[PDB]
């Protein structure tokens, strides 16, 4: 759930002004996904979210 | 009465996501000059 | 021997502010860092 | 000097940024603070300079 | 359009535009640019080879040309002291730089001076990971 | 300018706080907007009220 409020207070942070700090979590976010989506999918099925 | 329906209309006005997404791309987008004038006028500091 | 740190003290000022070549002869208060940062003068008087 | 300096600057960012956060400055103001303290033989001073 | 300017493939698209397109326009211009290599050393200065030591002996002045773009370095043998000074800040070419420096050095009896520090606040040279790169190092690493 | 840097204000404070008045206030403003309406009022470029 840290993720989780963490990504949702950088989309708020994004809104309302455009700042860099925030984008920059973004930025963090995306490159875990895109680490993440290079082995089985069924991993992030199940388990700790 | 212009006066008392508009209390009336805001004292239960329900936030919406339409009119809250209006609202910020109004004030991020469509005033942006407008505040950009008034931080210039802002942050200046005049010495005398 | 005060005279002497303090001009022990002034040369180690010195030659960082040549290093930083920031020519502030004279050192201000955060306030006049504040205000030559582009605050607003009323939030200082508000935080203050 | 640490102490008490980044107490009262830690007080003044976070206010700044609430302040930001409030809505009336663009921006967030960001603060940092270092001290380096010579020693009264001057060898260290390479290090730290 | 030409090709925009990227270093690691720069002299590779001009080999692109000479062989597959075959007009050796962009090899020239790269060569016009930013490719003279070589090693152009000073009329003034001149080495001895002492096979006993096999080193080179007297003073050196050599100014590497890499196009638009030129690094000097001088030595001073009385002193056993290098100078080198360039305006490249590309990272393949900057490569190329210190390792002819490097080899030249060798050649000459001496290597480079490194230092590991964990921060510089001068605008000095600093090996990394990804190679060396110019600016004042925050991470402790190797500054030449 | 009044207008816009009040519903800027309203906008900024009813976002981070979930406040009443400025609830109130973009109330006021939706309420105008309703106002705006019931005519045609065409509003050509370089007029969009």
């Amino acid at each position: 759930m840290s993720d989780k409020n963490l990504l949702k207070r950088a989309l708020l942070g994004y809104s309302h002004k455009r700042q860099k700090s925030m984008l920059y979590i973004l930025g963090l976010f995306k490159f875990l996904m895109k680490l993440s989506d290079e082995t089985f999918q069924h991993e992030r099925l199940g388990q700790f979210s | 009465e212009v006066l008392a329906a508009a209390n009336s209309f805001a004292e239960n006005y329900s936030a919406t996501s339409q009119d809250m997404d209006l609202f910020q791309t109004l004030t991020s987008c469509t005033f942006s000059k407008e505040y950009a004038w008034k931080d210039f006028l802002n942050g200046i500091h005049c010495d005398v | 021997l005060d005279r002497l740190y303090a001009v022990r003290h002034d040369i180690v000022d010195q030659m960082i502010k040549h290093d930083w070549s920031d020519n502030k002869d004279s050192e201000e208060a955060i306030g006049k860092v504040l205000l030559f940062a582009g605050v607003p003068s009323n939030i200082i008087t508000a935080l203050e | 000097k640490k102490l008490k300096y980044e107490a009262g600057l830690t007080y003044i960012e976070q206010e700044l940024h609430k302040f930001f956060l409030k809505g009336e400055i663009p921006q967030p103001y960001k603060i940092t603070f270092n001290v380096v303290a010579v020693r009264t033989d001057g060898s260290n001073i390479t290090t730290q300079w | 359009v030409g090709v925009p300017p990227i270093d690691p493939e720069i002299q590779c698209a001009a080999l692109m535009i000479a062989d597959i397109k075959g007009d050796y326009s962009v090899l020239q211009l790269q060569a016009n640019r930013r490719a003279y290599s070589g090693k152009q050393y000073d009329a003034y200065c001149v080495q001895t080879y002492n096979e006993v030591t096999k080193l080179y002996e007297g003073d050196l002045r050599v100014t590497f040309n890499f196009g638009l773009d030129c690094a000097r370095l001088e030595i001073f043998w009385d002193k056993k002291a290098y100078i080198l000074e360039t305006s490249i800040t590309q990272k393949h070419v900057l490569k190329i730089m210190m390792d002819e420096v490097s080899k030249e050095l060798i050649k000459c009896g001496m290597r480079f001076n490194t230092e590991q520090v964990q921060g510089v606040r001068h605008m000095v040279l600093f090996k990394t990971e990804s190679g060396f790169e110019w600016g004042k190092p925050n991470i402790p690493c190797i500054v030449y």
